[PDB]
């Protein structure tokens, strides 16, 4: 919910710096990812409604124990709000931030063998919307810069024409590029249209609307932080600053 | 520390609050005026230019 | 044994899964509402001998005043409407329109993007399979009115099995000459011109006597839930406009003569109830495309 | 030797392993409490000739004000309850309800997620196996009352071994004619019409004389821990409703005539102590489902 | 060939055509509501050591104060409730209650009288026909749980046809030993203990191997629209009470073990949907009869 | 609507005195009765609702040209509110009052051969409510006493025990019996407020419900519209 609310590149990377990896990993068993299932949608149909479960749903799924599953759990958390079930990763890796895993070699995780095409296909890039594809491409660029695979990232964009048009423009080592970026990455937000307490047909759409309706409740909740009215009560370390720089950028 | 006692016994006749019921009914009159005024201006002036 | 099937029911391509939420549904509804006013503004212009009714309607639709220099295109709403139409047809078509742009355009007019208020009747005749024995020829042709021509050159009468699926509600069969039809494991009645059948009843057996060919004309009626603003005449015209304008030219897609054939073919595919909702939204989008493009040709 | 077993005890399909934590248990209890308010408000609306009590309770249940021309189905709460019910039944059923939705709905009303406050009695008769000699025939019918018909065609009397499992508390055996039954390696008693048995005592031997068939009627009672809000009549009505609506139509699952059969069958399978916990939550969910649909009907 | 049918499905007698209008429906609902208050007031009187709560409840129900030297009969409301119960069962009942009396009793409380606000599940299993070939014996026993015992004496396996009607929603079949069952014109599956069936899906064929008898246990569930105040436990008690009091003792009628069998049997009669509405009102009246008579025995 | 509103025997007899036989005969061709039909009741069921047509429905039906048909048309008007299609009866007979037909010999009609059991079966007495049956028995007693068939009416009541309990307590030709009668015969009256604008399953119940709901509107507006045409006759 909090990760889906971020609407700018600066906010997204700032959230990932303060968020540990354990938030990406889920400890609920879930179900196997790719299955043709029948779900109940009584608002629309009397018969059961066919659908296919996927990894970018908002509900936890079972994940492979390899490094591929860990990266695929991080991206699903960013684009869908929930991760997958990969237990016994370890204290050392789980305490690191999401940005450290994606960008830093000191974590101890080796990810240079990853194939962006296979990861995108397993995440069902075809079913993703524009904001979801932009968020995943941000994760790919950070991984490419960590492994020195910038050339491979560009070629993968050349093969996929729709991905090249929406590819965010920022150098993963320079903070000046992040501040200038004006891409809108928000998935949930205050809706200008009429939003009703009604169900959706597919699993992805229904789960997304739950976060959208939950965010509205979160926005008016006491947990939400109102910068306009309570800026002085925020701690100085985590207070918003114009000259905000990620470490090493 | 000084919390005044609020009594509304005289306001209620059984379970009916006459003042509140009559005040709310005036919004129905306002709804009629809003719709009639908007239609009358639209027909008299039509599309507007600046 | 030979098997004959309807040509338009073969291999329905997967439809898109984007722009089918509440926010996008209201965008299509707003476009349909505002495109209707664009057409109606032309009639109002004639009465007053002034272009100010059209200017007002165009400004709301396109967020900009029309100019005599350039051709009227419709602005951001037209670009968004064209792209969502492409995405609805095929899964391979990109979803390039941002949510924020859909968010802003859906706020122009007050509508509810509910696509299950009403129903519409679609007249495509689904013939999943016609099973015929040897030494008999069966030809199925047509979608709105299916003509099945059957000739047997064998010694005796042959039995032909008809399978109309499970989705269609009513199928009426009319023969050139009286014929006999009955369900599986039922007695065969006297020869009669017109049969009314329900496809859920089961496979149907037709006696084909040796001699002159027998032709059966089939008409079907299927009810599909659609929004109240649905107009089949405008949806059908929009389907032809989009096909001619090259909005459906994507790789590995199937093409259909009418929206009637398109919606029924996806209905009869495996897990077809998922496709019906998306195709209905595409129909409303095509209704807006027909009115917008007729007012502003490009 | 010939082996006969009860039909409902055969091959219990695995139950779901999701939505069994404290947060999900609170959501089911909240749904049951709110569904009861929904059914009582509809009664009050009938007696007062006013829709205010029903609209008042539907808003709490569905988080939405009822509007004409839109079908009343229960809102997002009905969607979550119906899909969670499917997951409890089978492990092949998908888990499609997000955790954010479960937490939000569980906060609507204050209630405990405790599922072990009270107990209930279930009357399904477990007959794990009946072993008979060559020249005899044994047939078992029924679940609530099991009639075992035995016919001996051999020259002499035969011994039939009865295994009632280890879970049931008491088993009462009534015969069409007086018969002799005793435990293993125990002298046979005099012929009697009825026997009260403890299934833990061990396999039981029945002497079947040559002649007319002997029919033994079996009744069993077992204790399972359930929440205080449990109502057997409401749970059974919901089980049949869920079957009619097709929520239990999943691949590679077994179908039972009653919830009593379903819970006993899962109890007698391996790791049945863990299965029975999930079944109890399903029973409470079915009680909420039964009350929700009876308040909001569809023709 | 032999035909076997359930005992309770045979010859449903015609039901009454009186006291089924809106005014009479409200009276039955009024009686149920006031009878429930009689039971509750008696419990309150016993706990509070005062007869004041019971006096109010009796006065509302009977229009007269209780008296120590007069038998507590329930007044004119009890007589009207008894007479309408007789009329509902058979068309040959007198049906002598005036309309003015019914209307005045419906004004004692305000109730909608709607008999379609909810639903109830009925467990009676309807085996309309079991068709068995020669050298086979088939017996059907029971209504709530139907046990079908079949013996194959002939040389080879026999096919047995099961017809469950077109009204029941679902039917579960359980066998003593694994058996094969399939629909008409369908391949037989591997033998298994339990089958779940939809009665509308045609007749079902059961393969009967030669040897030991096969016993099939059948359970069915049917949903019938009932008012919200319907309670199956109280209706069942009232049905047994009414038979013992002689309210159903009329010429040329059929008797049933339970209200479950009564309503299902009338449903399966020709044009049985006419009778099902009258049977529900009878069930509600029996629910009022049980509570009233338990509070005021005679 | 006027005939169904009468709630006392003396009101009903007074109405029949002023009402010509023309009002008891319909000029609409109608349909043949005793037909098993399927009707649409969409408020309750999606499927068609089985029912059977009858003469005592509120809708006009084809009638026979015999005397039996004319008596059945009179009774149907009293119990249901509408008559039957019997064409070309005669100007002189149609001008006579309904009570004149039932209780007077000057009309020229012969009703001695009527079988009361057959007439009741043709009118589906088994489906009639208590108020309808009492109205029918009033017409039988008037016809019986005109023909000197008082004994036959009593014997007919002995055979049908349920009809004997609700038999009207009036002797034709005696004014005292009519004055002191305390019967209630109102099929249609000012509705209790609990009545709603909802359909009923049966043909008879729905048509009776239609008369009940429209009585309030008819009561207020019938006098002026009747007078607007009655004056200057």
């Amino acid at each position: 919910m909090d990760v889906l609310s971020k609407g700018s590149l600066k906010e997204l990377l700032a959230h990932l710096e303060k968020t540990p990896l354990e938030e990406a990993i889920s400890y609920r068993i879930g179900t196997v990812p790719y299955q043709n299932v029948l779900i109940s949608r009584n608002e629309y149909y009397n018969q059961l409604y066919p659908d296919t479960t996927s990894l970018i749903d908002g509900v936890s799924r079972e994940g492979q124990r390899n490094v591929n599953g860990l990266i695929m759990s991080i991206i699903s958390y960013v684009v869908s709000g929930s991760g997958h079930y990969i237990p016994n990763i370890g204290f050392m890796l789980l305490r690191r931030s999401i940005l450290d895993i994606l960008t830093k070699h000191d974590t101890g995780l080796v990810t240079n063998n990853l194939n962006y095409g296979i990861i995108a296909r397993n995440l069902t890039v075809s079913k993703m919307n524009c904001e979801q594809r932009k968020r995943m491409l941000i994760c790919f660029k950070l991984l490419a810069y960590k492994d020195g695979n910038q050339n491979d990232y560009e070629i993968y964009l050349n093969q996929n024409i729709p991905l090249k048009q929406i590819a965010p423009n920022f150098i993963p080592g320079d903070m000046r590029t992040v501040i200038h970026n004006q891409d809108q990455l928000a998935i949930v937000g205050i809706p200008a249209y009429r939003l009703t307490q009604s169900t959706e047909l597919s699993i992805r759409d229904d789960n997304a609307k739950s976060y959208k309706l939950g965010y509205v409740d979160w926005y008016n909740s006491n947990s939400f932080l109102r910068e306009r009215s309570e800026f002085n009560l925020i701690r100085l370390k985590d207070r918003d600053t114009k000259y905000g720089k990620l470490n090493g950028w | 520390f000084a919390l005044a006692q609020i009594n509304a016994d005289d306001e209620f006749i059984g379970a009916i609050d006459k003042e509140s019921a009559e005040y709310l009914d005036e919004y129905a009159t306002l709804a009629r005026d809003i719709s009639n005024s908007l239609t009358l201006v639209k027909a008299a002036f039509g599309p507007l230019e600046r | 044994a030979n098997r004959a099937t309807s040509a338009f029911l073969d291999n329905p391509h997967p439809v898109g899964v984007n722009y089918v939420d509440e926010g996008s549904r209201q965008f299509v509804a707003v476009a349909e509402l505002l495109a209707s006013k664009l057409i109606d503004s032309s009639r109002e212009s004639d009465e007053s001998n002034s272009d100010v009714p059209f200017v007002q309607a165009y400004s709301k639709f396109a967020d900009d005043n029309p100019r005599h220099l350039r051709v009227k295109t419709g602005g951001k709403m037209a670009n968004a409407l064209t792209n969502v139409i492409r995405s609805y047809y095929s899964i391979n078509a990109p979803a390039i329109v941002p949510q924020v742009e859909i968010d802003r355009l859906a706020s122009k007019a007050t509508v509810s993007g509910d696509m299950y208020n009403s129903y519409a009747i679609f007249n495509s005749v689904p013939i999943v399979e016609v099973l015929s024995p040897a030494r008999t020829t069966v030809s199925i042709v047509g979608s709105d009115r299916a003509d099945v021509t059957m000739l047997n050159t064998g010694a005796g009468a042959a039995n032909i099995t008809f399978n109309f699926g499970q989705i269609a509600e009513t199928v009426i069969l009319k023969g050139s000459v009286p014929f006999q039809l009955a369900r599986l494991n039922q007695p065969m009645p006297a020869a009669r011109f017109t049969y009314k059948l329900r496809p859920l009843d089961g496979p149907f057996i037709v006696v084909l006597p040796v001699g002159n060919p027998l032709v059966i004309s089939a008409t079907a009626a299927t009810r599909i839930q659609v929004p109240l603003a649905f107009n089949k005449a405008l949806v059908e015209s929009g389907f032809q406009t989009a096909m001619n304008d090259g909005l459906f030219d994507i790789q590995n897609v199937n093409y259909y003569s009418s929206f009637d054939e398109f919606i029924i073919s996806q209905y009869h595919a495996q897990d077809g109830i998922n496709r019906v909702s998306t195709c209905v939204i595409l129909g409303l989008a095509l209704q807006a495309y027909d009115q917008m493009r007729r007012a502003l040709p490009v």
